[PDB]
């Protein structure tokens, strides 16, 4: 069963986007009420 | 006295519904990336499913 790595690597690479460089949305909001001018 | 198979396999037992039955989860998650491999013995094991 050697050469575990060959699958082991595989294992790795699925949680390989963990929060480095990386960008997430952020929201801004707004609240208007009984028209405008 | 002596007796052939005579088609005994096949036909004097004619034939029977069979399948498989699952049992227990050997294995299940989730995976976003390459493709998937999955290495299973075969140790006292008859049949899997998929």
């Amino acid at each position: 069963n050697s050469h575990f790595e060959g699958i082991d690597n595989a294992l790795q690479t699925l949680q390989e986007y963990s929060p480095l460089g990386r960008s997430v949305a952020v929201d801004f909001g707004f609240s208007i009420i009984g028209g405008w001018s | 006295a002596l007796v052939s198979l005579s088609t005994l396999r096949g036909a004097l037992g004619g034939g029977s519904i069979s399948g498989i039955i699952p049992q227990e989860v050997l294995f299940d998650q989730w995976r976003a990336g390459g493709n998937w491999e999955v290495s299973q013995s075969t140790q006292n094991r008859t049949g899997f499913i998929v």
